[PDB]
């Protein structure tokens, strides 16, 4: 199966390459392990901040829609055909893997609608939408990093399992094969010298007498 | 002449095993991983080789054989099961497809039922060609039916767990001596093809 | 690259009316289909949230961020927790009339283990 | 001359380089996985599987010619681009491309 | 005295290579697997030494340009390319910075220009020392211009695509014989040295 | 003692720790990239090239001493700040930067 | 017979170290980092082992020992902290509980007070069995009182700040003279047990 003479030279470079790959996988797993909690704290604060900021603007719009009567929120949702706060995808190299980022953009195509002025309730509807846009921009800006946190949380489990599998499976077969190959090479190197010494003793014994 | 050998130096690179294995024409190896699972002998295509299987398959295929395709398919699935188990053990079950999981699932039952040949009774010591050809034909038909049901829409765990005692009855039909059926082919292996064919239609829909 | 500009939301008519008033999502003028799910409290079934979230998350690919309520996401925690993909990213937000809780987020469960 | 070609030496070095790249990427693909492999390793991996089941598979009574072996080696070597082949001269590689 | 060595005891550390490496003064490499891959005459750039490089480079520094700095920088680029190849293979290709891409691109052009050979002397198999130093000076000036252009703000694909005919003419300098120049050097490399400086400003923008 | 200062034994731990941290920081800079490299790995990466290009390279006719080697080690270690040097005593670090 | 076993021939599978390790029943490892850390010997919980601890605990407990109860509890805190360090590194820093911080804090003070010795004074060379017996009982009672105080409602830093000089005096107890009680028993541990019992009520509330 394996060689019987000079086989440790491949196992030494394989063990050194496995150690270097385990060191690089440990460094990348450390960087992803730091970035995962580093994004997880800001996502943990931005979830409650976006929840309260969305709850206040939802309560104000619910109070304005309840005070208005004949709520046109279904008509305002059906009357909308374009958005104002958009997002742009971008790739950012952080720790070696490609993460998803979001860039907020302002749309100047639609600012006011046909439901923003009808009478006395239009000032309350525009007053609710004016705080709703400012809460929506901070809600999207706080909710932008969820794809990067979800990507790093998925990448760290593969990196730790790959580094643990390679580091757990690397050294012992090559070391245990190299030790038995060195011992077999030592015994095979010793037997030919023992036979040549055994023949050399009887060869020198004839010349020693004469 | 059938002569077994053992490792005197502790490895498989000694002159005793290599000298007797080099002069011989047929080989039947033993895997330590398959031998640790209480299965002896365990070799499909990595420690076993034979040149007279082509001329030997002419007579057994001449009587009523199906071993000519099931032996190459079982040797190919058994040889691919170690390569799928190496990447599944090293990386994991995320870089493999459902076809490799179904092939490893059929190779696990084929290696468990084919490798185990010690026998716990008098009926588990004799192995005819009709029983091994019927078990390998039922395992190959279940492996092809799992790939066809997976191609027509299905899951691997729903296919194996949906099969269940259909494959468990084929795996359990080795503890009885052949005295039923025509001469050596009992009705339990004949009804397993109709039961697997009936379960393959219900597994698709 | 730029392959997602709309923001989906799955919440009540008040939060969806305020988010539509400030501007997050809208209806695309090429098919006549809205990009939001207006849910009614105690008037809608749970089967529509799985078809709306599955159609907005798996059928459409132009959505960048998919919002979800706490109660409506809690009733759809099987399909919402089963979707762990980042394209589009799912952000757990609190619903109206309910408080914020750390057990109603699918990213918190997988983010808790293997930190 | 008259019994062989000149591009057989460059085609043998290109096939040995592609087989060495596919055999080298096949051992590294099992440890790390398919998440860190580029398209160059996948081209040598597909070329090793395509050339492994085509050139190595032959009969025991039929004798293949050297021109049919070079033409079959050019079809297996024609899976990559012309700029990605550097084990042959450009004048002989451009004529027999 | 140029004496080729080979193994004679079944290992890579026999007494013939030990006494030959100690009794000799120059270390030359050779790979049969690299020579079979269209890389002959291949040599080892990581394991080698010579004592006449300072004495031969002393008269070559006065009667010719500074080839000794380009030899140490070319050995350092090939030494860094082997270290970047393990990180590029293990970690991934799209996980490295833009600084290693210029060293890998210069190492690929240096290994393709120096290690790349065809036949014995067919297809311009002759190469003088001044043509080799002038050919390596364009690769070192292109690598230093790419590394200096990438440091001041520049894309990797914009600079690599911004090179264009410079990398093709520098890589294709193994087919131009010495008839194009006077007797030793080629004038196309001297005009390519100013063409690399003129293309360095266009490659940055 | 008499020709060697007392800080030569303490500066070898900071120089060996800076070179050992820069050796892992050199592969960590290519592994992590250009947006995930720490300032400690970048300062040790620049100190590895600056200390390698000035402390281990020398001519064939030049001479060195213990005071010139300690001054070159202090000049090579002077690139780092006072908050990143913690492998020596504070009196020797505050006295010689 | 305390004989050291160094490496010979650059191998670790020789019969000198393997025969001496298999023939002996007591082991005491030494690490290069432990010698630089001022640790003598450089083996905390995984570098040393002994099979004659049952007879030595029967004789030393036969004179006046209390080491037989805290013998497994002394190594159990170091094995729990060493097992918790890998879970804190791989699993996360916030995954551990309040009992693991008190067990690792007690194992750090017990390892720093007991294992941390470099001959700073005249009391760090000669150590009686009474001070080592009461030292493990003080750390065991401090760990049990810290776990029982933390189980009734308290913080980790509030529990350590609630202890204060009670835990700080146990680390500095080695600096005092060994003639505290008669000539060999530490009298600070006897009043430190009642002082820790009285401080356990103030640590919880």
């Amino acid at each position: 199966v394996f060689p019987t003479r000079m086989t440790l030279g491949l196992m030494k470079t394989k063990l050194k390459g496995a150690n270097q790959g385990y060191s690089l996988l440990k460094r990348k797993s450390e960087a992803l392990t730091k970035r995962f909690r580093d994004i997880t704290k800001r996502i943990d604060d931005a979830k409650q901040k976006m929840g309260r900021v969305m709850q206040t603007a939802a309560f104000s719009l619910a109070e304005v829609s309840y005070a208005t009567g004949e709520n046109i929120g279904y008509q305002v949702q059906e009357s909308v055909s374009t958005a104002r706060f958009k997002v742009r995808a971008r790739q950012e190299n952080v720790s070696g893997v490609y993460l998803s980022q979001f860039e907020s953009y302002i749309d100047p195509e639609i600012n006011d609608f046909r439901l923003t002025g009808l009478g006395r309730g239009g000032q309350q509807v525009q007053r609710a939408k004016e705080i709703y846009s400012r809460a929506v921009e901070t809600l999207v800006e706080l909710a932008s990093l969820q794809t990067a946190f979800i990507i790093l949380d998925e990448v760290i489990k593969v990196t730790n399992r790959r580094v643990n599998a390679i580091e757990h499976v690397i050294i012992p077969r090559t070391e245990n094969t190299i030790a038995y190959i060195n011992s077999e090479l030592d015994e095979l190197d010793r037997e030919e010298f023992y036979r040549l010494k055994k023949v050399q003793e009887k060869k020198q014994n004839e010349t020693a007498k004469l | 002449i059938v002569a077994a050998v053992s490792p005197a130096g502790g490895d498989f690179s000694d002159p005793v095993t290599t000298a007797t294995l080099g002069i011989t024409q047929v080989f039947w190896g033993l895997d330590k991983k398959l031998a640790q699972r209480k299965h002896f002998p365990s070799i499909n295509t990595s420690v076993s080789y034979s040149k007279y299987t082509n001329v030997l398959n002419k007579f057994y295929d001449s009587n009523y054989p199906e071993f000519p395709v099931l032996r190459d398919r079982m040797k190919e699935i058994l040889s691919n099961a170690e390569e799928l188990e190496q990447v599944v053990q090293l990386v994991g079950k995320s870089a493999l497809s459902d076809s490799d999981k179904i092939t490893l699932d059929v190779a696990t039952l084929i290696k468990e039922d084919f490798l185990q040949q010690n026998g716990y009774s008098t009926y588990d010591a004799f192995c005819p060609i009709w029983k091994t050809f019927d078990m390998m034909r039922a395992f190959i038909s279940y492996h092809d039916e799992a790939q066809k049901a997976v191609a027509n829409g299905a899951n691997w765990s729903k296919l194996a767990d949906s099969t269940g005692d259909v494959k468990h009855a084929v795996s359990s039909s080795k503890f009885f001596e052949p005295s039923r059926g025509e001469k050596e082919v009992h009705g339990e292996f004949e009804k397993l093809l109709s039961t697997m064919q009936e379960r393959f239609a219900e597994s698709t829909d | 690259a730029e392959k997602r500009t709309l923001i989906a939301v799955i919440a009540d008519e008040d939060t969806t009316t305020g988010l539509l008033l400030a501007g997050i999502g809208q209806i695309t003028p090429e098919t006549q289909e809205k990009n939001f799910f207006v849910y009614q409290e105690g008037k809608t079934t749970k089967e529509e949230i799985t078809d709306k979230f599955n159609h907005f998350t798996e059928e459409r690919d132009d959505i960048a961020i998919l919002l979800i309520n706490q109660h409506i996401a809690e009733n759809i925690r099987a399909r919402v927790d089963s979707f762990t993909n980042a394209f589009p990213a799912i952000l757990e937000i609190p619903s109206k009339d309910h408080p914020y809780d750390p057990e109603k987020d699918s990213v918190l469960k997988r983010v808790r283990k293997l930190f | 001359e008259g019994m062989t070609r000149k591009d057989h030496g460059d085609v043998s070095n290109q096939l040995y380089a592609k087989y060495a790249i596919g055999k080298d990427a096949a051992a590294m693909k099992a440890v790390v996985g398919e998440e860190a492999l580029s398209i160059e390793d996948k081209l040598s991996l597909e070329f090793l599987e395509k050339f492994e089941k085509t050139f190595i598979t032959q009969g025991a009574y039929e004798d293949r010619t050297v021109f049919e072996s070079l033409d079959q080696a050019w079809s297996l070597l024609r899976i990559y681009p012309k700029e990605m082949l550097n084990r042959i001269s450009p004048k002989i590689l451009d004529e027999f491309y």
